């Protein structure tokens, strides 16, 4: 019953961003093909396989 | 060579899988948005004008 | 020697015969895995956006 | 009809890796025509022939 | 001259495989790319033009 | 699961080198008629011999 300052369509907003981070981290896992492409997931990993 | 693919090489089983899940949760999210800036204007019929 | 063999040495008849069941079951896999991963989006087309 | 966070494939993706051991030690076996490659099948077996 | 063979000529075994590798990876990175561009025209759906 | 990186063709591409050296040892042995060509076998019977 607001004109846009109260809209809900900000969650919907927030809940798309937060699937878009799975999404471009899934597309590029398939592109790589390796579990761990930088520091951003487990360096351990990264440290044990270089 | 054997131990190392373990920790390297993701389990492309799994990430089909989940690049299904996120394409999906992403556009329904989308239209859900639509369909939500789609509830504005029930005020502006109450205006009539 | 050939009581040694009797030991070692596995069949090949029954090995080819398990790869075989192996490779059925792993495509067959794959193939189920496709057509569920291609369910979900039932509800997608029930929100009609 | 729920959101995606119980899906079903987990069932079938678990089948495939309880397969992929069975698959791995089949070619395995065929490649090296010997039934004991290592202490993971029957050591009795292993000890007695060598 | 075999001393000669063993730095050259290379093995073939282990280039069949890693040529297998090359054209499986080269497949599926040409497939994800055409799935990762097949993307963007969510934001055109979500404008409803 | 994964890309020939843990592919268990390395098996079988390392029972094939261990089978190559008895193939050719042996290719070798019926061309010679010998049993010690080399040192590689027993030098002693080789020290008998000479």
């Amino acid at each position: 019953q607001v004109i846009n300052t109260n809209s809900l369509s900000l969650i919907t907003q927030n809940n798309i961003n937060k699937n878009q981070s799975a999404l471009s981290s899934s597309i590029e896992r398939l592109s790589s093909g390796l579990r761990i492409n930088s520091a951003k997931d487990d360096a351990a990993g990264q440290a044990i396989a270089n | 060579s054997e131990a190392q693919s373990r920790i390297q090489d993701a389990d492309y089983a799994t990430e089909v899988s989940n690049m299904s899940k996120a394409q999906i949760i992403q556009q329904a999210g989308n239209s859900v948005l639509a369909k939500a800036n789609q509830v504005p204007q029930q005020v502006l019929s109450l205006l009539q004008g």
